[PDB]
RNA sequence: GUGAAAUGCGCAGAUACCGGGAGGAACGCCGAUGGCGAAGGCAGCCACCUGGUCCACCCGUGACGCUGAGGCGCGAAAGCGUGGGGAGCAAACCGGAUUAGAUACCCGGGUAGUCCACGCCCUAAACGAUGCGCGCUAGGUCUCUGGGUCUCCUGGGGGCCGAAGCU
């Protein structure tokens, strides 16, 4: 599991607060780091398919929070993207 | 091998037959005996009586190599088994102590149609 | 770093300069490693239920360590090379459990 | 009869070496007792298990003890 | 594994090549003193005593270091991996820190920049070579001498390897890569792992021109000859062998062991 | 070896016993009325990589929710392609027996397969024969797993008996 350390220099950096464990931004990066980390042990743990079904979830659950925020406020929106380099 | 007081018997109770290894305490047998070596075919083999008269018999033979002191070992379950065993101490032959061998895996090869 | 107690069957009939030799591979080995050593519980010659490698008895060596999980596996395997190392078992540590207290 | 868990006094029973204490549950020929006469409850009764599996690789307890005198 | 084709001709097909990914950009094998020279599709009487040979692709010949044992101690930095078509295997150009350069059989999962070394010190890992009596029984090795000092000749081949079995005597029992057993001596240098390119075994010709480019000439049936030819040569409206099938030269050639019974070599082998 | 037998094996020394060695496959007791997973399914032990899930604290976002044609991924066994592996078992196959016959049930042999890699196949009594989500309507008992000073209280699962009600 990623170090609860590397969490936080995640959190403490998309926080548009302190404190704010739980904003749109902070859940999005906070799957985007998971989702890549799978990606890269599914990148060689091929035949691991349990675990996809997980990645296709988290890739999911991150399209919501997205969705939403692009519905939202679409000036945040396009800055995170950019900033996580996502939506290929 | 050839002469010897103290030795080891081998009961092995199949179904459809039952044999006894007498032994030297080191594994090399002395002699032994069966249902068929006994004179019975097939089936009977696997009789009790037969099992009996295999244990005795095979006893006797022993005796002879100066067999008087043994530790019986037991492998099998057939009807037999334990008869083989109460002929044997009756045999007057010196039973120092049954045990039972009977191998059996955790599992590993798979059996045959049944 | 994680805590681990690495077990160790050494050949039991072997003079004490080629045991003391023994330990100067593992020694080395867990220093290769990053291994920082703990308590260690040299229980030395031992009697053990089913006779491994003929022998019905075995030198122990009980050590403990934290270090990089990721080269736990590769230790491992330095340590089995050796053909008077009749076994190795690193395990993760954890909190004990009272039972029947 | 007798509960494997009372019949001892406050032991660890993750550790896999302090085969006095394991080597009582281990039935009279190396099988891993019955809970249901080992006195244990469901969790305590895996980890027993599980250390016990790691003592017979070490070599410490048997994998078969032959049925003496029958 | 291996590159293949779009069938934008028949034969090309089915016709698939090796991927050379693995060969390090290096073309020009090391001319230093390295290649020298071949050719010669029969005997030294004119004769021909191989049939249906000849016709290559000019091949200069890569020098392979096959003892080894002669830099016993200095290690090496494998410089590269190059084609070599006078072996199904690769080879790999390693300098030696001595200054000096060699080839060697690359062995499956060597790569450039490993270090690697021969002797009874050297570390068991890929590329190492050692005395059998060295090597942990159960590890697969390749390159094998068959005698000591006398040079590799055993697992040579892309893919193959040898696998130790146990010791005895001066001697240390091993499989083959045909599965054969036999006790090949303690001193004897072998370098550990199986050997490079295993795929090798995969690529289809696909056409009868390619076979050409290897040298072999078209291999005619004996049953599409004459008596004089050849015993099959009965050849009277597409026949059936005459019985039982035979050589060119008239032995038995489905079953019928050919070595020699009283070969001292025998007391070596098992099976 | 079976109902009894026969084929088969064995004085060229089999069976039974001991020692050394090779190789593959599967994990006894724990083990269950048990656990996990979306399903198919998952059982020796160790380490690493990883998914889902549950409890506490009342901390963060502020409806971002539900379902979901098509799409995409997964999908027991058998089966197929390339290469490897092959102890046991075993369709096909051969023999023995039984029978009116016996292309079977029983027996002695035995191949593909069952095992691994990569790639296809995509079906099933893929069954709770019961789509997913949410809210609401007696309880008794049994168990697995969390939290809390704890003959108990409170979440999350697994069975049974049963209010109302439905059929
Ligand atoms: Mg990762
Ligand atoms: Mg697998
Ligand atoms: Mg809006
Ligand atoms: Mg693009
Ligand atoms: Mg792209
Ligand atoms: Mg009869
Ligand atoms: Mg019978
Ligand atoms: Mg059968
Ligand atoms: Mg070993
Ligand atoms: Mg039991
Ligand atoms: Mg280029
Ligand atoms: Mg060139
Ligand atoms: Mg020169
Ligand atoms: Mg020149
Ligand atoms: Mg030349
Ligand atoms: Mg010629
Ligand atoms: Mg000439
Ligand atoms: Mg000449
Ligand atoms: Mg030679
Ligand atoms: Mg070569
Ligand atoms: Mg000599
Ligand atoms: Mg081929
Ligand atoms: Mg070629
Ligand atoms: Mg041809
Ligand atoms: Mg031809
Ligand atoms: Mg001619
Ligand atoms: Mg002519
Ligand atoms: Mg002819
Ligand atoms: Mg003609
Ligand atoms: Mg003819
Ligand atoms: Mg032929
Ligand atoms: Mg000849
Ligand atoms: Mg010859
Ligand atoms: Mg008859
Ligand atoms: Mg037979
Ligand atoms: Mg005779
Ligand atoms: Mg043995
Ligand atoms: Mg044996
Ligand atoms: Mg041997
Ligand atoms: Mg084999
Ligand atoms: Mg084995
Ligand atoms: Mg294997
Ligand atoms: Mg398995
Ligand atoms: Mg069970
Ligand atoms: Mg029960
Ligand atoms: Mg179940
Ligand atoms: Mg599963
Ligand atoms: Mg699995
Ligand atoms: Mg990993
Ligand atoms: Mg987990
Ligand atoms: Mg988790
Ligand atoms: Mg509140
Ligand atoms: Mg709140
Ligand atoms: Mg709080
Ligand atoms: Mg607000
Ligand atoms: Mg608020
Ligand atoms: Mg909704
Ligand atoms: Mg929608
Ligand atoms: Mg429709
Ligand atoms: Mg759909
Ligand atoms: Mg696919
Ligand atoms: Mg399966
Ligand atoms: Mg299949
Ligand atoms: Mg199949
Ligand atoms: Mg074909
Ligand atoms: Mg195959
Ligand atoms: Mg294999
Ligand atoms: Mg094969
Ligand atoms: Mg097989
Ligand atoms: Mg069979
Ligand atoms: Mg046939
Ligand atoms: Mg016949
Ligand atoms: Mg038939
Ligand atoms: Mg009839
Ligand atoms: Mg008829
Ligand atoms: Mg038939
Ligand atoms: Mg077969
Ligand atoms: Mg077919
Ligand atoms: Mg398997
Ligand atoms: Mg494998
Ligand atoms: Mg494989
Ligand atoms: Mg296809
Ligand atoms: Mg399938
Ligand atoms: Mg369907
Ligand atoms: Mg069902
Ligand atoms: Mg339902
Ligand atoms: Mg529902
Ligand atoms: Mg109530
Ligand atoms: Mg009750
Ligand atoms: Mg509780
Ligand atoms: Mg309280
Ligand atoms: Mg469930
Ligand atoms: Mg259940
Ligand atoms: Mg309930
Ligand atoms: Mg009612």
């Amino acid at each position: 599991p990623i170090t609860k350390e590397e969490k936080q220099k995640v959190i403490q950096e998309f926080a548009r607060f302190p404190g704010d464990t739980g904003s749109t931004e902070v859940q999005v990066a906070l799957l985007t780091l998971r989702i890549n980390r799978l990606s890269e042990h599914l990148k060689v743990h091929k035949k691991d398919h349990h675990s996809h079904r997980g990645l296709l979830m988290m890739v999911g659950q991150r399209r919501r929070l997205l969705r939403y925020l692009q519905r939202e406020d679409p000036e945040r929106y396009r800055a995170l993207i950019e900033k996580l380099g996502i939506r290929g | 091998k050839r002469q010897v007081a103290s030795g080891r018997a081998y009961i092995h109770a199949s179904y459809n037959n039952t044999i006894v290894t007498i032994t030297d305490p080191d594994g090399n047998p002395i002699t032994w005996s069966s249902g068929g070596v006994i004179g019975y075919k097939g089936s009977r083999k696997g009789t009790p009586y037969a099992a009996q008269l295999a244990a005795l018999d095979a006893a006797k033979k022993a005796m002879a190599y100066g067999m008087q002191s043994v530790d019986v070992i037991v492998r099998g379950t057939g009807a037999g088994r334990e008869q083989a065993i109460r002929a044997l101490q009756a045999s007057g032959l010196q039973v120092k102590s049954i045990v039972d061998d009977t191998p059996v895996p955790h599992n590993g090869c798979r059996p045959k149609k049944k | 770093m994680r805590r681990y107690e690495v077990n160790i069957v050494l050949n039991p009939n072997l003079d004490q300069s080629q045991l003391a030799l023994e330990k100067e591979i593992i020694q080395r080995a867990l220093e290769n490693y990053g291994a920082r050593v703990e308590k260690v519980e040299e229980l030395g010659l031992r009697r053990l239920a089913y006779p491994i490698a003929k022998d019905p008895q075995g030198y122990f060596l009980w050590y403990q360590v934290e270090m990089p999980e990721d080269r736990v596996n590769d230790l491992a395997r330095e340590l089995r090379i050796r053909d008077n190392v009749r076994r190795v078992m690193v395990v993760k540590s954890q909190e004990p459990f009272l039972a029947n207290a | 009869k007798a509960k494997v868990k009372a019949t001892l006094g406050e032991f660890d029973l993750r550790d896999y070496r302090n085969v006095e204490v394991l080597k009582r549950f281990l039935s009279e020929t190396g099988k891993i007792l019955p809970r249901r006469r080992t006195g244990l409850s469901a969790k305590e009764q895996r980890i027993l298990a599980k250390t016990i599996k790691r003592a017979r690789i070490l070599g410490l307890l048997p994998f078969t003890e032959k049925l003496v005198r029958k | 594994a291996v590159k293949k084709f779009k069938p934008y001709t028949p034969s090309r097909r089915f016709m698939t090549v090796a991927d050379f990914s693995e060969i390090t950009k290096t073309e020009p094998e090391k001319s230093l003193v390295k290649p020298l020279k071949k050719t010669g599709g029969r005997n030294n009487q004119g004769r021909i005593t191989v049939r249906f040979r000849g016709g290559g692709h000019k091949r200069l010949y890569r020098i392979i270091d096959f003892k080894r044992w002669d830099k016993v101690g200095i290690p090496a930095k494998v410089a590269a991996i190059e084609y070599d078509p006078n072996r199904s295997a690769r080879i790999a150009l390693l300098h030696y820190v001595d200054g000096e350069k060699r080839y060697i059989i690359a062995p499956d999962g060597l790569q450039v920049g490993q270090q690697v070394v021969a002797g009874p010190d050297a570390p068991i890992q890929v590329g190492n070579a050692l005395p059998l009596r060295f090597i942990p029984v159960g590890t697969v090795v390749h390159a094998v001498e068959l005698e000591p000092k006398k040079g590799a000749k055993l697992a040579r081949a892309a893919g193959t390897s040898a696998q130790i079995q146990g010791r005895e005597g001066d001697y240390v029992i091993l499989r083959l890569p045909s599965g054969e057993l036999r006790k090949v001596h303690g001193e004897c240098y072998a370098t550990v792992g199986a050997v490079g390119n295993a795929d090798h075994k995969n690529i289809v010709l696909g056409k009868a021109g390619r076979s050409r480019w290897l040298g072999r000439r078209p291999h005619v049936r004996g049953a599409a000859m004459n008596p004089v030819d050849h015993p099959h040569g009965g050849g009277e409206g597409r026949a059936p062998r005459g019985r039982p099938p035979a050589s060119p030269w008239g032995w038995q050639t489905k079953g019928l062991k050919t070595r020699k019974r009283r070969k001292p070599s025998s007391r070596f082998i098992i099976a």
